[PDB]
């Protein structure tokens, strides 16, 4: 009458019997995203229905086995995931209504149009209205064209989200939680290990300390952007103050890349554009990732299996099939590794291929781990690991080595300054907005503010740390944060904040072992077999051991810091300080634009 | 010399599960092991006991053969004196067995589209399989205080599981036909001796 062998045998049977139901369920989805038609969706749903029921019925029997008697740590780590249930905790009504609410939010975000101009011009949200937002140069046009989304979709989605908050507040507390914020933060908690313990309350302090050391760079960049935008758009945007909500390229202000044309460091000079060197010298789609596989081999990593070059789709359909292609890299299960991507000859496809191959190699690295541990250490490792090598492959040294750049080329100061600013506009432009959104979400899930003051506090305390002002007031009739797709579909936003920090620490730690002397923004990791082994040590670890042990293995520092991130942008800060000598850095929140 | 089983035991159409191997006793025959090279490009030919150089001129009393169909990761598990999940519950080899092991890949025949469910491998077993031991009859494994009462449910599972075989699996999960050849010594006038 053993008390732990029972758990061991149950886990063994689950592991050995859950692979057949999952491989053929994933293959149905793969066949769906290669020829969309009536039969393929039917097959995908039919295969997913066979696994949803199995997963819902295995948890009910895994819950019986206690988590206190069990002693072996790698058994509790696997059993904890299966013990935790999902939406199958609320009663019949609270789930048959929650599912309906979620579907209604998805539908109402999907459907939307505005009619600002003559009746015939009822431009929908995408792609015409998005294009005119990201390309126009005006004030009245943008204002009267995108007052629609924050005043119609927001009004549509107020009551449903108001009900959703109180309906899902009493869903986490069923699973022994304080509020939904605890459920969201539980993805990082690791307990039961000595000297490796990270509570939910510690992550808040970690984020609040991490955000404090990036303020000088953001303030300097904000001052530079404001100074340029005063010159570009006249009679508006007061010389000292905050930026308007619109006018910043993308609507929600997540990215700042579309303002690159507005703000360029040094004009009359060309950036590195390796697209004609790939055109005059003929180069097809196969070699585009064949050379990437060559690079992965050069960093001393295993080759790609033959079960990848026969079946994976790597170009335009070209045979009458209708498929919507976005760059992904599937992991079908038992030994299968496939990549689907529409390839065209530019840098964007090249770097995207590098990213997808990097993270599919990460997926292949931990293939030996059981089914319940075939994932990254945390939810932010895959994207950061993939992006590290895309960043490392963008250097001019590696490009010259591959033969794409002229041998008789010397990297000028202006070109490297432009490259640094182009990366900064997209990297540091998302950090304070992501932190803003996640802080507001957490603070509203905890119920700190009343439900009668939802948008007033949102705008007032966004104008403080993001420093973006909003034209005209919104007196609790306009659900503003609902415009984002991630908020409407209930997706996590912390991953994007921590991914940048993780990748910037990983880059420095990896290139210190590669023995590169000089600047960090032109550092390259190739022909570095020992560095490849150091990285593979972390990659092969999997999720068996707590992510901070992986952090210590790859780097050696338990906590996460921004000093590696600040090392990359030191020349940018040094130059920008010299550029700003007659301007006043700061976003004193006193002026408003809605003064009639 | 006359249609010895050394070829007719490899070209068989349907093989057996790993727990019901078809042992064959090799009668009087000549031990020409260099003609097996004319049957397929084998994947594994390494073999223990006697170095292959000396195998040209040797003689023994009787030779026994066993046939399986197994995955790829478990090919290295059939080596003597190893521990695992198939080498200790379905087929265990003696530590000092003086025979040879041959295995070759068969994925264009053993794997069908939409899955082929005709092979099995045991997973649950109370004791440990002694070297050269077999058992085919299954019983509902007792993994609980409550008696199984001949049925499944809580703590009572089914040992045998079907080998999932698909034509798109990686090299790791490709079916591999396996034949194990072992030599025996007695105190009788020997029958099989090499040329
Ligand atoms: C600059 C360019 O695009 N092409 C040039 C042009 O002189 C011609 O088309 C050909 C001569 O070899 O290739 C090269
Ligand atoms: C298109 O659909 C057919 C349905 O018969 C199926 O073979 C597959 O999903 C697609 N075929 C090709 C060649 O893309
Ligand atoms: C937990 O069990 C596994 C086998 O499933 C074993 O390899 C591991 O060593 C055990 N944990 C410890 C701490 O020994
Ligand atoms: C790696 O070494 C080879 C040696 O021939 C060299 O050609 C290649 O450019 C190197 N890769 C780099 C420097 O990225
Ligand atoms: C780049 O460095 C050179 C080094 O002499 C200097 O002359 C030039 O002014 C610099 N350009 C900048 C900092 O934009
Ligand atoms: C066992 O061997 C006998 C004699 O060769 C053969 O006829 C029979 O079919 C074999 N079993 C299997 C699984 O084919
Ligand atoms: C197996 O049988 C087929 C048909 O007789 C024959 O062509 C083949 O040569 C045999 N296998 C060997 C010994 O390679
Ligand atoms: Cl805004």
């Amino acid at each position: 009458s053993t008390t732990e062998e029972q758990a061991k045998t149950f886990l063994e049977k689950f592991n050995h019997e859950a692979e057949d139901l999952s491989y053929q369920s994933s293959l149905a989805s793969w066949n769906y995203n290669t020829n969309i038609t009536d039969e393929n969706v039917q097959k995908m749903n039919e295969a997913r229905a066979k696994w949803s029921a199995f997963y819902e019925e295995q948890s009910r029997m895994a819950k019986t086995y206690s988590l206190e008697e069990i002693q072996n740590l790698t058994l509790k780590r696997q059993l904890k995931a299966l013990q935790h249930s999902g939406t199958s905790a609320l009663s019949a009504e609270k789930s048959k209504r929650l599912n309906t609410i979620l579907n209604k939010m998805s539908t109402i975000y999907s459907t939307g149009k505005v009619l600002d101009p003559n009746t015939q011009e009822c431009l929908a949200l995408e792609p015409g209205l998005d294009d005119i937002m990201e390309n126009s140069r005006d004030y009245n046009r943008r204002l009267w064209a995108w007052e629609g989304w924050r005043a119609e979709v927001g009004k549509q989605l107020r009551p449903l989200y108001e009900e959703y908050v109180v309906l899902e507040n009493e869903m986490a507390r069923a699973n022994n939680y304080e509020d939904y914020g605890d459920y969201w933060r539980g993805d990082y908690e690791v307990t039961g290990a000595g000297d490796y313990d990270y509570s939910r309350d510690q992550l808040m302090k970690d984020v609040e300390r991490t955000f404090a050391e990036i303020k000088p760079l953001y303030e300097q960049l904000h001052a530079y952007v404001r100074a340029k935008l005063m010159h570009t758009y006249p009679s508006y945007i007061s010389p000292t103050g905050c930026l308007p909500a619109h006018l910043l390229g993308d609507m929600w202000g997540r990215f700042w890349t579309n303002l690159y044309s507005l703000t360029v460091p040094f004009e009359h000079k060309p950036s590195i554009d390796v697209t004609e060197k790939m055109e005059n010298q003929s180069w097809d789609a196969e070699r585009i990732f064949k050379e990437a596989e060559k690079f992965f081999v050069s960093i001393s990593l295993p080759y790609m299996t033959q079960g990848f070059w026969d079946n994976s789709m790597l170009t335009e359909p070209g045979d009458g099939r209708k498929v919507v292609c976005h760059p992904t890299a599937w992991d079908l299960g038992k030994g299968d590794f496939r990549i689907k991507m529409c390839t065209k000859v530019t840098m964007d496809d090249f770097l995207t291929a590098h990213h997808e191959m990097g993270h599919i190699q990460y997926d292949m690295a931990y293939a030996a781990q059981p089914y319940l541990l075939r994932n990254g250490a945390n939810e932010g490792f895959h994207e950061a690991v993939g992006e590290i090598m895309s960043l490392s492959a963008a250097t001019p040294h590696y490009l010259k080595a591959l033969g794409l750049l002229a041998p008789d080329f010397h990297e000028d100061n202006e070109t490297e300054i432009n490259f640094l600013l182009k990366q900064a506009l997209t990297i540091v432009g998302t950090l304070p907005f992501t932190y803003m959104l996640e802080k507001w979400r957490w603070m509203v899930f905890k119920g700190e503010i009343p439900k009668q003051q939802w948008m007033e506090k949102w705008w007032e305390m966004k104008r403080e740390i993001v420093g973006v002002v909003e034209p005209l007031p919104h007196d609790e009739t306009y659900c503003d944060p609902a415009c984002l797709f991630h908020v409407a579909e209930d997706y996590s936003f912390i991953r994007y904040y921590t991914r940048t920090i993780y990748q910037f620490q990983f880059h420095e730690a990896l290139c210190k072992t590669a023995k590169h002397e000089g600047a960090l923004f032109k550092c390259d990791i190739s022909n570095s077999t020992e560095a490849g082994q150091r990285l593979l040590q972390m990659l092969r670890l999997g999720k068996s051991e707590p992510w901070t042990l992986a952090l210590e293995n790859i780097v050696g520092i338990k906590t996460m810091d921004v000093k590696p991130l600040l090392n990359y942008f030191e020349p940018l800060f040094t130059w920008l300080k010299e550029q700003n000598r007659n301007s006043f850095v700061g976003w004193s929140t006193e002026w408003t634009p809605y003064s009639d | 010399t006359n249609l010895c089983p050394f070829h007719e035991v490899f070209n068989a159409t349907r093989f057996a599960s790993v727990y019901a191997w078809n042992r064959t006793r090799i009668s009087n025959c000549v031990a020409d092991y260099s003609v097996l090279y004319n049957f397929a490009p084998f994947f594994a030919f390494k073999c223990y006991g006697v170095s292959p150089t000396k195998l040209n001129d040797l003689c023994f009393t009787n030779v026994y053969a066993d046939s399986f169909v197994i995955k790829g990761n478990e090919v290295s598990q059939i080596a003597p004196g190893q521990t695992g999940n198939i080498a200790d519950y379905n087929y265990k080899l003696p530590d000092d067995f003086t025979g040879c092991v041959i295995a070759w890949n068969s994925n264009k025949l053993d794997s069908k589209h939409s899955g082929n469910y005709d092979y099995w491998y045991r997973l649950f077993r109370k004791s440990k399989l002694k070297p050269f031991e077999r058992d085919i009859s299954t019983e509902i494994y007792q993994a609980g205080n409550k008696p199984c009462k001949g049925v499944k449910g809580p703590n009572c599972y089914f040992p045998l599981q079907s080998y999932g075989f698909r034509p798109t699996y990686g090299v790791g999960h490709q079916p591999y036909r396996v034949v194990v050849l072992s030599f025996e010594l007695l105190h009788a006038p020997a029958t099989v001796c090499g040329p």
